[PDB]
């Protein structure tokens, strides 16, 4: 439950769950990816449909 | 407040309503000083207490 926020410090998700690492060239076992990890809080505005 | 703010920037006062810290620490000193001085002094003295008999007139 870390609160994602953007360069506004306003919290535009929310992130959980269970990391996914790599199990000579050795991988990356303090970096991870979480798939499907975060849920959206915030929608920004958009001038999409707007205009000509 | 929907306005940009830096992460790793130390976070100093930038708009009217910032607030910032002031450390007085004010230590000032200055100093003066002036000195004259000036002595004279004499003294003379002349005298025969005897004078010769060929002297006697001056």
């Amino acid at each position: 439950m870390t609160p994602l926020k953007g360069v506004d410090s306003q919290v535009y998700a929310l992130a959980q769950g269970n990391i996914l690492v790599g199990g000579v060239q050795v991988n990356q076992l303090n970096g991870g990816r979480i798939t499907n990890g975060a849920i959206i809080e915030r929608e920004l505005p958009t001038q999409f449909g707007a205009g000509n | 407040n929907y306005g940009y703010q830096p992460l790793f920037e130390d976070r100093r006062p930038r708009n009217i309503g910032d607030t910032l810290t002031i450390v007085l620490q004010e230590n000032v000193s200055a100093s003066k000083s002036s000195s004259a001085n000036a002595s004279r002094d004499g003294k003379t003295s002349f005298g025969f207490d005897t004078v010769p008999r060929y002297l006697q007139g001056l």
